[PDB]
């Protein structure tokens, strides 16, 4: 998305960097009370 | 007859295990479901499904 | 057309107030304090005890009867006990666990 | 870390009552055979002494 | 009931009635009435200090 000043201007600003944040981001309100565990977090999107 | 028949099943339910001593993870589970069917009983999906 | 009872009967006839029969009233008294009235016929035999508005059972307040006994639980968590034990095992039970609490606090 | 979003998931809401039951109840380990008739000695002393001091 | 109950219609419905008496946020009222958190009934404070 080297094109778009909107995808630049919210990838800097979205305060979070790595797959495995981005995951337990995603998992923390997907699933709210479900401890994070790592292959859970990790096949929670595809199994979705 | 469906929601005042939840209530006693519930109820004396209750007392069995008030009765008998249980411990309070199963006491207040118990507690908590006659709760919510008396909810049932008065206004039926105001709180949860 | 759907056509239901309620299985009860409606009879036909003219409610008086002056040729009725004779009533005796007894008074109950339950295990909190509370007195009921029941209107029982005067030809009648006037139970001991009565099942009153609160859902508890109240005893009649006139001193005459004798009647309520025992009617014990044969299953309680000891007779379930004791019916697979011995007297001899449970106090060879009862003794290791005071030596062990024994040798546990005191040594 | 993944310990405080273990934490900030563990005290939730969990507003409904399978649920509720199923996080509360997965919460204490499973026992052995050795452990059960540990805690089955321990029953049966603790029975017949409430017996015997009544 | 062997236990007590609330009334559905001064708990739930908005304005929480049980809340604007005691108080309460209706998030921390219902943690409560559901069994989900406990709440100080009383303290003392002689004793404490």
């Amino acid at each position: 998305f080297g094109f778009s000043e909107i995808m630049r201007s919210t990838l800097e600003k979205d305060n979070t960097v790595g797959t495995d944040e981005a995951l337990l981001d995603i998992y923390r309100k997907l699933r709210p009370g479900e401890p994070p565990t790592k292959e859970s977090a990790q096949t929670l999107l595809e199994n979705l | 007859n469906d929601l005042y028949r939840r209530v006693i099943n519930r109820n004396n339910r209750l007392k069995r295990l008030i009765d008998l001593g249980a411990p309070e993870i199963i006491v207040n589970n118990e507690k908590r479901m006659l709760q919510e069917s008396v909810d049932a009983l008065f206004d039926n999906g105001r709180r949860g499904r | 057309v759907l056509r239901g009872s309620r299985l009860g009967a409606v009879s036909y006839e003219t409610d008086r107030n002056h040729d009725l029969a004779p009533r005796q009233i007894a008074r109950y008294r339950t295990d909190n304090g509370e007195e009921f009235e029941v209107p029982f016929a005067d030809d009648a035999e006037i139970p001991g005890t009565w099942l009153c508005r609160n859902g508890m059972e109240g005893t009649l307040i006139e001193g005459d009867l004798p009647e309520p006994k025992k009617v014990k639980p044969p299953r309680t968590h000891w007779d379930m006990l004791l019916e697979r034990r011995s007297i001899e095992e449970l106090e060879e039970l009862l003794k290791e666990r005071l030596e062990l609490i024994r040798s546990r606090r005191r040594g | 870390a993944l310990r405080q979003a273990r934490k900030d998931a563990e005290l939730t809401a969990s507003a409904d009552s399978v649920r509720a039951y199923l996080k509360q109840i997965g919460k204490v380990a499973l026992l052995n055979a050795e452990e059960e008739v540990e805690l089955a000695k321990r029953i049966e002393a603790g029975l017949y002494a409430t017996q015997l001091m009544t | 009931l062997a236990a007590p109950v609330t009334h559905i219609w001064y708990f739930k419905g908005v304005p929480s009635r049980l809340g604007y008496l005691l108080d309460l946020a209706p998030k921390d009222l219902e943690k409560i009435i559901y069994f989900a958190a406990y709440v100080i009934t009383s303290v003392d404070e002689e004793m404490r200090h």
